This record gives structure tokens, C-alpha cells and sequence, in this order.
RNA sequence: CAUAGGGUUUGGUUUUUGCCCAGCCUUUAGCUUAGCGUUAAGCUUAUACAUGCUAGCCUAAAAGACGGCGCACAGGUGCAUAUUUUGUAAGCAUGUAAAAUA
RNA sequence: AAAGUGUACUUUAUAAAGUCAUUGUAUUGCUUACAAAUAACUAGGCAGUUGGGUCGGCUGCUAUACUAUAGCGCCCCAAGCCUGAUAAUUAGCUAGGCGUAACAGCGGCAAGCCACAGUAGCACAUAAAAAUUGCUACCGUUAACGCAGCAGUAAGAAAGAUUGGACAAUAGCUUAAGGGCAGAUCCAGGUAAGCGCUAAAAUCUUUGUG
RNA sequence: GAGCUCCGGCUAAUUGUGUGCCAGCAGCCGCGGGAAUACACAAGGGGCCAGUUUAAGGUUAAAACAAGGCAACGGUGUUUAAAAACUGGAAAUGC
RNA sequence: AGUCUAUAAACGAGAGCUGCGGUAGCAAAACGGAUUAGAUACCCGUGUAGUCCCAGCCGUAAAUUAUUUAUUAAAUUAAAGCGCCUAGCGAUAUU
RNA sequence: AAACCAAUUCAAACAUAAGCUUAUUGUUAACAAGGAUGAAGUCGUAACAAGGUUUGCGUAGGGGAACCUGCUCAAGAUUAUGCU
RNA sequence: GCACUGGUUUCAUAAGCCAGC
RNA sequence: AAUGAUGU
């Protein structure tokens, strides 16, 4: 650009979007489950992945993935949601933190207990 | 700052008033250049005879009105004003007589020579002062 | 940033005051010329003139620094030292010692423990 | 006291553009956690508030403020404000004027 | 003026002093210029609006400068003034601070300036002043109150500490009889920034025994 | 000594058993269809350490004033043109 | 007496629209005959608007190579003033 | 005292909080459309070779759908037998 | 009739086919 | 001479 163009607002700073817009720049958000069901992934994968529809405390509704093996989530259950995208599931951009208010940890887990909300066995 | 300015007269429509334009520059740290800007100032004219197009000098003064806080001190250049009567006389002189190719060229040469001779004398005087 | 004041107060007095600049139970003081009615550690000053370390060192002495020329200048202008500053100036020999009034109140029997609950817990 | 890159686009190569990762600084969540000394600190609501406390001291025209001095100092917040402000620079007449010392 | 003055007040077989009242060479200051985020899918804006003349603009008590901020207000007179103007969105500003070789970018800590105290209009308060001063209307609870003072409670939120001790020190208010007041401040309690040290005994540390 | 996390490649660190495109993993490329160093568990090993590993913000990994393109895709249909910026030029007439 | 253009204006293929005049040849649409599993297309026969003249409207093209100075056969090199682009995808959004 | 200061009282003027209207700010709606995505439905074969009628731009008309036809234009069309 | 289950098939799946219900 | 299922 010429000197004149630069002076007259020639350059504009690039703007980048967030990956979890529903969190409103917050690490976590509380919500209540509306529906719990399963969905199939895209090609070339094949499985029945567990997902739930949650309404956040700010009024937004998003799809959340439930990690681990098995869950006790039903409709009208309080959960805590964080960022994180499941690549094979289209439209799922959030995950449920396990071990918190209503969700419980995976039974029988021995490794990576922290990521699945399992306490250290005292026995 | 803003004690004194030199600018051009852009409005003489007020009673004992005038508007003067000023040029100045501002440093832009990010692009390392000077940006040219302009401003307008209203000044008090006691003579009340300024002409649009004059170059004048204004100086800081006590506030006189809402937008007038300067006074005109001096005029550095007077704007030209068309005068029909003088122009008509010049046209009559030009049409009074005509010269041929040779006569006009010779007259032009003589006039240049006389101007050159006087200029040389002035330059020598300047060197003598040095 | 902290440009020193130049105009003298019109409705208050100038004083020479001690400013607390220590640590927990490690006092340290700076002497400055400040308006009488202000915050203790306000940034409004006319000049910093000295420092004082009230605790003893290995040599058994306390250490005090002061500008001899500027102290006289501000005393002439009208700056009034506080009670403690008078003591420092009196001992340092800048000005004669200021007499103190007679005392009749029975002195405090708990001066270094009354205000320290940690000691009282052991007591 | 002075400028470091790697992964990826499936015939090969070259080239252009996009995407992801490694540092430092700052808050929460899961699991886990003996003690002492100390530095810097209380990062969402100008949402609604039970209770205690934060500014009084002195004197007296008949034992009492009505009078004097303070509350023009401290402490809290950032609603409003694009300029009313903030950050800087500049300007504003005179031997300070009178009188026999005849 | 860290001063002078008094048909004034208080203390004294010991007296120096302070208290109250009053006093300053003009008797507490206005103005201008430059810089500082987006923004044209905001193109016209202004009529007290731009300029000129008379009058007003108080709180006296040196003398001149031919009246010595100002459309700040009334009356009259001339048509001018602005034009990236006008209208919108967002934000307390400076700066310490964090990343970067720098340029640039972003805005937790100490301090300075400005604004505000449930909302709005007013009276005092000029010159250094309204959280803890008044009047009126309105909003929310119940004629009253408004914790954005310290501690504390409820709701909201992913996430916000004790209804603690002391005036011993620093700073401040009052007081000549040497005192009084204080959630400023200094200390303690609570919360895995950070920094330092301990978590094993040893001729009972030859810095010993004698 | 004590916990948290990781061991296909980027990136320091492997064997066994179970599962059989199921259950699940995943920052990116991607793993699982009966012979899995990538899923679950056991052992062994790597990193950091009273801490450790996600998530969410500021900045860097040259968005280009120092310093990018219109030659992968972008110069607009053409000309005239009293703001601004930069800056001297070879014109008119007659058979 | 210049370069460039923020802003503003004029000129502007073919098709299309309104009125007036003209209509040979050609030819959207339309109607028949064939081809083909189907032919709603390509091929053959007829054939209206249109193509033409005058007066208005519309302002759109795969509507040429960016403009200027110096050098140069070009090129290359260095400057002056602008417009446009910042992964793709997606509106008859609103004004 | 006819002056000044501190009060009570009625009257007139001034502006104003409050108050009224206001575009259209947001919520909301039967219904009719559009776009994006989804391991293995259906009809045709439009483009890529001369793609089997060269491709495409502007505009008009027509067709279940891709597409087809008229008018000018672009090449983003690579195109082999002179003379007498 | 479909539906459902199993077999067949394949590297695996879908479809197809076959049998039962 | 219309058609050529998915994954690798
Ligand atoms: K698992
Ligand atoms: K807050
Ligand atoms: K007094
Ligand atoms: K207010
Ligand atoms: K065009
Ligand atoms: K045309
Ligand atoms: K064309
Ligand atoms: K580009
Ligand atoms: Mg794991
Ligand atoms: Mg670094
Ligand atoms: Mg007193
Ligand atoms: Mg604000
Ligand atoms: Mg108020
Ligand atoms: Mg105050
Ligand atoms: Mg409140
Ligand atoms: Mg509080
Ligand atoms: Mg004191
Ligand atoms: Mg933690
Ligand atoms: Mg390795
Ligand atoms: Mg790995
Ligand atoms: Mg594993
Ligand atoms: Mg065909
Ligand atoms: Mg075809
Ligand atoms: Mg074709
Ligand atoms: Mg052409
Ligand atoms: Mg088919």
C-alpha cells in the first residue's frame, strides 16, 4: 500500500473466531440434560456413540459427548460442560465432565482415573 | 504552543473579523511518517478591510467572542484585485501599434541586455560588501 | 510519573513525616515533605530528604541518612517536623532538642504483647 | 544483553494458500497433599441485605451547648463520560503609582 | 502571619505563657493551542445558530489603562458559521504491568487525576468539602430504610476470606495541666502464585571434655 | 517417596493378556473386521514433582511501516476530471 | 500549459421494453413429419416476435494488455498516485 | 433612617423534574421458502477424449431434472498439401 | 404379503438368494 | 452401446 492508503485505515487486524462460542469465554458451563440418545459416526468409522442435548445456564442448547464406558445420565440431570470436539461426530463440540454433580465415574477404571472422575481405591 | 501563525485569509464576511487557514504536520509512530493536516482560526481585524486571498500574521490575544481569540498583526502579501479601468488602458497600448518580425526580436534582445548589465553591477556590489 | 509538587498549600501546613516502607516486623522509614492532611503513603510530595533504619545491626547502632543542605531549606520555608522527626534531628545535632512534658499516667505493662495475639496464644 | 522450527494435503516433482503442535504469563475443574518463616495479592453483581461497629474532642453568663475546632482528612466503586475529560505547552498593560527637602 | 494588636478570658506566697476576638499592596484566576477507539448500509448540520452595538453581570474602602475572559443573559442590527460535519456503537484516563530481538499488541498489583453514593431536579458549599447534611418527586421493601465504609448474610456464577486483637509503632482530629477518639493503620485467622528451610541416628557435633 | 500423567509418528519412553469396525481412543495424521507396541487390564519404562493433567483468555511461532500478493483465483467497460498527494514543459497558425 | 483520481458526470455491443413506419431473406416461440427403450433435443417442412427506419427507455458482456516517469527491441531495475484480495462454503437478509 | 441584617405574608414572571405522544427495539406466530450435513434409495447422462451436437459469458423464450434453442461476443478451440 | 430371526456370500459389509416364524 | 453399491 502507499503511504496515503496506510493513513486512511488501509490495514485491518485479522479476526479469529473461538472454537466453543457457547461458553462465552468461560472455562466451563453448567446445564441440564434435555435428551439422551446415541448417534452414528461418519465414514469410515462405525459405532453407536453416546450424546446428550444440554441447555446451558445462559439459555443456549448444545450437543455434548459422554466419554467413558457407560453412564447414568437421564433427562433433567445437572452436568458440567467443557470444550472439546469429537471429530467423527458432526456438530458435537462439547464434552461432559464425569464425577461431578450427577455424572459418576466409570466403574472398574484403574488408569487415568482423574479424566473419568474415579477416586483412588484405599483398599 | 499556538502563540503565532501565518496563514491565508479565507473569509472576510464578518465585521472586524476574518478566518485564517493553517497547515501543520503530526508524527505517526507506527508508520514513521508526518501527516499533513489543516485548521481554521478566527481573528480580529481592526482595519476591517482584509481581502480574501491575503497572507497575514495572527497572534494570541484575549478572548473576544465565542470563537475569536486571535488578532491580526501584519500582512505579508496582498491579494491581487482585478481593475477594469487599468486593464482597458493596457489593451489600448497593445493595440496602438505593431512591429514586424525583426523589429520585435531586436527590441527583445536590447531589453534583456540592459537587464543583464544592471544585474551584474548589483552582484559586484554584493561581493564588495562580503 | 511522580512529578514533585511546586505550588505551596493555601489552606494546610507542610510537614516532614516518616513513611512506612518496611516488611512484616521489619520497619524502614523514608523522610519526605508532604501536606499535613493526606494518606500516609500518598505519592504527592515536594521532596525526599532522608531515610532511617530503627533496628540495631551487628555494630549495635542505628543508621540514619539525611540531606543537610535541603533540611535547612525546608525548615526555613515553614515545614514542621513531627514528634519523632524532632527526636532524630535533635540527636543528630541539626537543631536543639525539644523538651517533653511531664508524664503521670502509669505506663503500659503489656506494650510488646498486647497487640500480638500470637504471643498471647503461648502465654 | 542482538530474530531457531516441526507435522498435514495419498501417481512423482516443483509452487501458492489454509489447518494443527512445541514457549512464557493468568484463572477455574478432576485426582492427590506433613510442618514452620516470609514476599506479592482477593480478577463475576452500581443484585437485595438481619446484626454490631468506622468522628469526635474541649470549654461554659449560674453545672449546661446553644459556643470554639474538626467531619474541606481517610475508606469504597467505575454507573455515566470520545471529550465536559486526561496528558502537555503557551498567553495575561505600568520604575507600585502619592510628598517643597526651596 | 513559626507575626502584631486588646479597658477581653484563665493560671501564679512559684509566671513564663496560652485561650478568644481581630488585622496582609491591591486581599483565594481565567483563557488559548496540539494529541488520544470504531464509524459513510450515518450526508447534510445550525437560527442564539456566526458576528457587531447599548445595558446587566452585586458582596465595597491605592492610582491609571476610555471599562480591561466570554451569546454568559435582555433588546437591536448584519447573514453568516460547520461540512469526514451531524447522529450512532464501545470504554473511566495516565501509568506500573504481561508477551516480543525490536516494531507492534493487550490492560490483575503501588501511586496520580476525574466521576459517583437506589434514580432525577434543587438549596447550602465560594477557595480545600457532602457515603455517614437538607428540600421535592419517583423506584424497591416495610411514618421509615437504601453497606459501591470493616466484618457478615441471601440469591446469582465454573470461580469471591474472620460477624478476630490492639491503639504498642507510623500518619491524622482535639487539648498548654500531658489526656481523650479512631474497622486508616499495625498484627493474627483463611485460601497448594512465588521464595527459604525441616521431615534419621552417629564418640551427647574436638567450636568438645578437662 | 508421593502423587499426577504419558510410552505408533511429530516426541523422551514395550512386552503379555482380553476384545474382534463391537466396547472405545483421538492436539494433528488417524487406530479397532479373531496375530492391536494406538481400545481395557497387568508388568516394565519416560517426563515433571507437593504438585500434576484438561478447559478458557493475552502474546509469540514476522498480517507484511522494517516485511505479502493481483503470474493458482483479484486491475474495475471506456473517457473527462478546480479536493488531496506528487511535481516544470514542448503545446499554436497558414496554402 | 503537468501526473494521478476521493468525489461527480458523459459515452457505451447483442438481447429486451414503449410508440410510429416497414417486413424480402433468416429465425426464439408454436404446429406437423422422423430418429429413439423414451427424444419432451440434435435432423426435415411451415413459421410469429425479433433482426430494419425514426423518437425514447434499459446501462448489462469471456465489454482488449492496470495508469505515469527513467532505461529498454522487449525485458529488467527503482520510484509517484490509486483500486482490489486475506481458506473455502453459504441470502432475492436489512437499508 | 429614608440604609443594612435576620424573619413572616400575599402576588406576578421564569425554567424545570415528573407527565403525554412517538418511529420501530425486543419477544412472538399459523403458514410458505432457502442453505448445510447424513457407509451403501430413484430418473436421466450435462461436463472431463473431437466426451460422441466444441465449451463458456450476457440476455430472452421453453423443458420432470441435469439442460435445450435464438442473437452478438470470448478462446479457457492446436487446427498437414503449395505453384502453374 | 411384509416384518423378524438364521444361514448363504465376502477381506468385511450391503444387496440378492434360501429357510423358519 | 443406459448402468457400474460401500469401505480400502
Ligand atoms: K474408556
Ligand atoms: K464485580
Ligand atoms: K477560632
Ligand atoms: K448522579
Ligand atoms: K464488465
Ligand atoms: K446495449
Ligand atoms: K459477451
Ligand atoms: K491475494
Ligand atoms: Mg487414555
Ligand atoms: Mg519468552
Ligand atoms: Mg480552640
Ligand atoms: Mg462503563
Ligand atoms: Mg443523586
Ligand atoms: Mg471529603
Ligand atoms: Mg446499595
Ligand atoms: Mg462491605
Ligand atoms: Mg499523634
Ligand atoms: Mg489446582
Ligand atoms: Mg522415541
Ligand atoms: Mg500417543
Ligand atoms: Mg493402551
Ligand atoms: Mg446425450
Ligand atoms: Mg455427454
Ligand atoms: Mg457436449
Ligand atoms: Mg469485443
Ligand atoms: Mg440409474
Amino acid at each position: 500500500l502507499t503511504v496515503g492508503q496506510l493513513l486512511r485505515g488501509g490495514r485491518t487486524k485479522k479476526v479469529r473466531r473461538s472454537k466453543s462460542p457457547a461458553l462465552e469465554q468461560c472455562p466451563y458451563k453448567k446445564g441440564i440434560c434435555l435428551r439422551v440418545y446415541t448417534t452414528a459416526p461418519k465414514k469410515p468409522n462405525s459405532a453407536n456413540r453416546k450424546v446428550c442435548k444440554v441447555q446451558l445456564s445462559n439459555g443456549y442448547k448444545v450437543l455434548a459427548y459422554i466419554p467413558g464406558e457407560g453412564h447414568n445420565l437421564q433427562e433433567h440431570s445437572i452436568v458440567l460442560v467443557r470444550g472439546g470436539r469429537t471429530k467423527d461426530l458432526p456438530g458435537v463440540k462439547y464434552k461432559v465432565i464425569r464425577g461431578k454433580y450427577d455424572c459418576a465415574g466409570v466403574k472398574g477404571r484403574k488408569t487415568s482415573r482423574s479424566k473419568y472422575g474415579v477416586k483412588r481405591p484405599k483398599e | 504552543g499556538g502563540f503565532e501563525f501565518v496563514g491565508k485569509v479565507v473569509s472576510n464576511r464578518m465585521q472586524k473579523g476574518v478566518v485564517v487557514a493553517v497547515n501543520y504536520v503530526v508524527w505517526i509512530p507506527k508508520y514513521k511518517v508526518y501527516e499533513r493536516r489543516t485548521a481554521r482560526h478566527m481573528a480580529h481585524d481592526e482595519g476591517n478591510s482584509c481581502v480574501i486571498g491575503d497572507i497575514v500574521r495572527i497572534q494570541q490575544h484575549r478572548k473576544l467572542s465565542k470563537n475569536k481569540a486571535y488578532v491580526v498583526v501584519s500582512t505579508l502579501k496582498h491579494a491581487d484585485v482585478y481593475n477594469a479601468k487599468q486593464a482597458a488602458v493596457l489593451n489600448t497600448e497593445r493595440s496602438q501599434n505593431k512591429l514586424g518580425r525583426v523589429e520585435y526580436a531586436e527590441s527583445r534582445l536590447s531589453e534583456v541586455q540592459q537587464r543583464l548589465l544592471k544585474l551584474r553591477e548589483m552582484y559586484q556590489k554584493e561581493l564588495a560588501l562580503n | 510519573m511522580n512529578n514533585l509538587l511546586t505550588q505551596l498549600p493555601k489552606h494546610d501546613l507542610l510537614k516532614i513525616k516518616l513513611v512506612r516502607w518496611g516488611f512484616n516486623k521489619k520497619p524502614f522509614y523514608v523522610l519526605s515533605v508532604m501536606k499535613r492532611r493526606q494518606a500516609r503513603n500518598s505519592g504527592n510530595r515536594y521532596e525526599d530528604i532522608g531515610w532511617w533504619d530503627p533496628s540495631p545491626h551487628q555494630d549495635g547502632n542505628s543508621h540514619f541518612g539525611i540531606k543537610f543542605d535541603r533540611v535547612k531549606y525546608w525548615l526555613s520555608q515553614g515545614a514542621v517536623p513531627t514528634e519523632k522527626v524532632y527526636g532524630l534531628f535533635g540527636q543528630a545535632g541539626i537543631i536543639p532538642q525539644k523538651p517533653a512534658p511531664p508524664k503521670y499516667k502509669p505506663a503500659d505493662g503489656n506494650a510488646d504483647t498486647k497487640w500480638r495475639p500470637e504471643l498471647q496464644k503461648n502465654l
